[PDB]
């Protein structure tokens, strides 16, 4: 009803738990993948790769099986793959509010009390990461553990699912013990502060905290507190497009390179999508002057946060950064590319990347790996040939012995990116309306950071977005919709494994239904069906379908 | 445990300290200790080293007076401030960086004492401007190279950035010891009066130079320049000739015209004007 | 009055675009020689 | 369409204006 | 001098790939002293 209106749009979970129908209905992945990289044995990355690989193609599906299937391999690596092993349950369970705690009812800190404070430590990370932008009984709840616990061994997963479920809120109660949390005088508790006090404070502006941050930020000697913060003062301005420029000339002013290079994100974020010449100038002036190689990485990398909109320059400004003298201006470049046109599948930007795997250095081979999975998700053959190009290619440089564990990282990493939720989930910084995503925006900024923090990059769950569309005809009640598409229907193709031990264009389509957003416009309305859809169909998400 | 993310933070005095106690005894592995405050699990801020005097002559390592230490340690305690010993060293002179089975005994004496000190090996002939090289290193249990596990968990991309040399690869490299990544603490108030001191003129440009001998030192110039440029009036001629690829390999046992003019055309020049306007301004300024 | 008023913006810019493209042309490949003398 | 032709004209002025002074600066870059 | 020098930087053009050394002789690198470095 009227009343029930503000439950109904406000809550917004008839598009929460209806994705996770589409989610828990629409499922197509594979064993025999994790059965091709479960080989590579060693004490080494590569138990936190798989498991944070699987949590990357099982987002919020709820699918315990490839953990499910052991416990010695799982629980092999110890004291942090762990912490990544209770880490990568919440997205599996994501957007779930039943089976969050019910499920790591093995997993409270209180129940089995084993010698890792981490496996039972980091649960609220997850559930942190389930009910991100879901305040209710995750902040008291997820707070009042908090109020009386151990160090930050669960400290790190209750302050960060906890500024995540209070993301972007403004809330002085989570900011009490974020006080206290920033003023432990603590080096470990650095990613545990400074992160979550600008998470809460996003957009915010609050000057009197920018004063208390970078007021801390200039005294300590640990680094790690000089790189939470680093991240959070970043975090606490956006979308401002003049109203920092003192600031960041004060950061860039600065002789601190981690600073200046907090500086650089600040104006990443200050200009999303905006296409300024204001920022472009020093900003890319930054990315050549400057000695200390992070603030390169940061000042090139922040270029496709701020040129999403057009997707045509960037590679019409990196490809010239491509050929630098130094690895880290070649890596974030790439990693520019990865993040500025990812949502569509650039022939040109392929074709940059395809010699990026070619370069004598380790870690820009990864990178472009990881650029090369983000270009090409929900890509099957027909938007560009190079998607199984390079499927043999990350089989390749995964079964080779002689490569390095970072070499193969961005593979190991780059498929359960790019075989995300079944092919039903996708990355979107960017509504139809012209609006930009901003969970996901955060998602890929923090995504970056796994550089100084491996499970730092797990929080990628607020970019995987849907293409599906939902036909509605009441609040509840699902109509038996079936309509076709008219052009070629090879776009229509599938992953289709291998499991080695006349062309019809009417695609029959059900309410959950997943379609490709270049597949949005070939779709047929349903005019012979009862169901005649009120809105006309050119987005996708949910909709009235009016029953004729 | 530890992540190989460690990231050593030394000093902007010692590695001149390094340089010069390694340098003045350079061909004897020479040594001495480390001084500065130990902070966290991950990292150290080793500010001070002084140097010990050997025991005989020898190359090798010697041993440690910890008399000599003892006094030497109070010396700064009851005159500047009290510090803490972290590390060590020695020196690998001209050699590369690694550790030898000598130094693997005096480093597992100091590991025994406290468990996070540092071994560090500076080589003062390879350095010469931007190749410092020092790469710290700390022993590795060979129990768990018995056991076959992997230690160390990498949670950081920032121990495999630097690629391992191949000669202490051929050494213990990674089955007795690994490498710390290590950067450097300085400020402005060094850097300016660093800077601003080292290569200093002091009034000598508002000089003539030698001014009989410097129209003497033109003319010493322009008149073997003259067949210098009868030689680019020979090397020209042999062009719509065989390939200059030819004419790069030919080139290699005669001299040519073309680049040594061009040298000397600049040194002239410049040699000229410095002298002009600096000669003109002194009739302004002077009276 | 969009003929004699809009369309004459058009036959100025490209003025510019012909010989600022040019000279950025000339300019990095001017980068791009001394790139590669770096590098190798 | 009429109206785009000349603001998205000079769009890629405002874009093409910075890449001179950019390669201007690692003119001077890589030689230092 | 300075008219020489302007209307004379055309030349490089075309060629445009300078490679390192090689990838596969790189990877042969690799295992011959992965060879010298086990022996
Ligand atoms: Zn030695």
């Amino acid at each position: 009803d009227q009343t029930l209106k503000m439950i109904k749009i406000l809550s917004g979970e008839m598009a929460i738990e209806l994705h996770l129908q589409f989610l828990i209905r629409n499922n197509n992945t594979d064993l025999m993948i994790l059965k091709n990289t479960k080989d590579a044995v060693r004490n080494s990355v590569c138990h936190t790769a798989t498991v944070i690989a699987n949590s990357f193609m099982h987002c919020g599906t709820t699918s315990d099986q490839f953990l499910r299937d052991n416990l010695e391999w799982l629980a092999r690596a110890t004291n942090w793959a762990k912490f990544t092993a209770t880490a990568s349950l919440g997205v599996i369970h994501k957007g779930h509010e039943k089976e969050a705690l019910q499920l790591m009812a093995t997993y409270l800190p209180k129940d089995t009390s084993p010698g890792s404070a981490y496996q039972e430590g980091g649960g609220l990370y997850a559930l942190g990461l389930i009910h991100a932008n879901h305040g209710g009984d995750i902040i008291d709840y997820l707070l009042n553990q908090l109020k009386n616990a151990s160090n930050d061994i669960v400290r790190h997963g209750g302050s960060l699912g906890l500024g995540l479920a209070a993301m972007g809120t403004a809330r002085q109660d989570v900011y009490d013990l974020l006080k206290t949390n920033l003023y432990q005088d603590d080096a470990v508790t650095g990613e545990a502060a400074g992160l979550a006090l600008g998470l809460v404070m996003l957009g915010s502006k609050n000057a009197q905290a920018i004063e208390d941050m970078v007021g801390y930020a200039q005294e300590t000697q640990h680094e790690k507190i000089l790189r939470g913060l680093a991240v959070g003062i970043a975090l606490v301005m956006y979308g401002r497009m003049e109203e920092a420029d003192a600031l960041i000339e004060s950061l860039c002013r600065d002789k601190d390179p981690i600073l200046r290079r907090s500086g650089m994100y600040t104006v990443a974020m200050a200009y999303c999508g905006s296409g300024n010449n204001k920022a472009i100038r020093r900003l890319l002036h930054v990315a050549v002057s400057d000695v200390n190689d992070d603030v390169r990485r940061a000042a090139v990398e922040s270029l496709g946060f701020i040129l999403f909109r057009t997707p045509e320059q960037c590679p019409s400004v990196v490809s010239l950064l491509s050929e630098s003298y130094n690895p880290h201006v070649r890596y974030g470049a790439a990693m520019a590319l990865g993040i500025c046109c990812a949502g569509t599948g650039n022939k040109e930007a392929i074709n940059l990347l395809e010699p990026m795997t070619n370069d004598p250095v380790n870690y820009v081979r990864q990178g472009a790996l990881i650029a090369s999975a983000l270009i090409m998700i929900q890509q099957t053959e027909i938007t560009c040939p190079k998607v199984n190009q390079f499927r043999q290619l990350y089989s390749k440089v995964i079964n080779d012995k002689h490569d390095d564990v970072m070499a193969k990282f961005g593979a190991i990493l780059a498929q359960g990116i790019l075989d995300a939720g079944g092919h039903n989930v996708t990355i979107s910084l960017q509504s139809r309306t012209g609006h930009t995503h901003m969970p996901s925006v955060v998602g890929v900024l923090v995504f970056t950071q796994f550089w100084f923090w491996f499970p730092l990059s797990h929080f990628l769950s607020l970019a995987y977005t849907p293409t599906c569309v939902i036909g509605l005809n009441k609040d509840l009640k699902m109509p038996k919709v079936q309509y076709k598409s008219n052009c070629k229907p090879s776009t229509f193709a599938y992953p289709a494994p291998l499991e080695v031990p006349p062309e019809p264009n009417f695609q029959l389509l059900d309410n959950p239904a997943r379609v490709m957003p270049a597949q949005l416009k070939v779709l047929t309305m349903p005019e012979t069906c009862r169901y005649q859809p009120f809105k006309p169909l050119s987005i996708g998400g949910i909709i009235i379908l009016k029953d004729t | 445990a530890v992540d190989t993310a460690e990231q050593v933070y030394i000093s902007s005095l010692a590695l001149l300290k390094m340089l010069k106690h390694g340098r003045a005894g350079v061909p004897m592995e020479v040594m001495g200790l480390m001084l500065g405050e130990f902070v966290d699990d991950y990292t150290v801020r080793v500010i001070d080293v002084f140097a010990m005097p050997q025991s005989g002559t020898g190359v090798s390592v010697e041993a440690v007076d910890p008399v000599f230490q003892a006094k030497m340690l109070d010396m700064l305690k009851q005159t500047g401030r009290p510090e803490m010993v972290v590390g060590w060293y020695h020196s690998h002179p001209g050699f590369g960086c690694w550790l030898s089975g000598v130094d693997i005994n005096t480093q597992q004496s100091f590991e025994a004492l406290s468990e996070r000190a540092v071994a560090v090996v500076v080589d003062p002939i390879q350095s010469v401007k931007g190749k410092v090289v020092i790469d710290a290193f700390r022993l590795i249990n060979a129990n768990m190279m018995v056991l076959g596990h992997e230690p160390r968990q990498t949670t950081s991309n920032l121990g495999h950035l630097n690629k391992p040399s191949i000669q202490a690869l051929i050494h213990g490299l990674n089955r007795h010891y690994y490498s710390i990544t290590i950067n450097y603490r300085k400020n402005e108030l060094e850097q300016k009066m660093l800077l601003n001191l080292h290569k200093k003129s002091w009034m000598e440009g508002l000089t003539l130079q030698d001014y009989s001998e410097h129209c003497k030192h033109n003319e010493s110039v322009v008149k073997e320049m003259l067949e210098l440029a009868k030689n680019y009036n020979k090397a020209v001629e042999e062009e719509d000739k065989m390939t200059p690829e030819q004419l790069a390999i030919k080139n290699v046992g005669k001299q040519d015209p073309k680049r040594h003019l061009e040298e000397h055309v600049d040194v002239l020049m410049t040699s000229n004007i410095v002298q002009c306007l600096a000669a003109m301004l002194d009739t302004v300024v002077f009276k | 009055g969009l003929r004699q008023y809009y369309l004459s913006k058009i036959e100025e810019l490209q003025l510019i675009v012909n010989d600022k493209s040019q000279n950025l042309r000339r300019l990095q490949a001017q980068r791009n020689e001394l790139n590669a003398k770096v590098r190798l | 369409d009429l109206y785009s032709r000349y603001k998205k004209l000079q769009q890629e002025l405002e874009f093409l204006e910075v890449q001179e002074e950019y390669i201007k600066d690692e003119q001077k870059n890589l030689k230092k | 001098h300075n008219m020489s020098v302007k209307a004379m930087r055309f030349p490089p053009k075309s060629y445009n790939k300078d490679l390192e050394s090689a990838e596969e002789r790189r990877e042969r690198e690799q295992q011959d002293l992965e060879f010298a470095k086990e022996m």
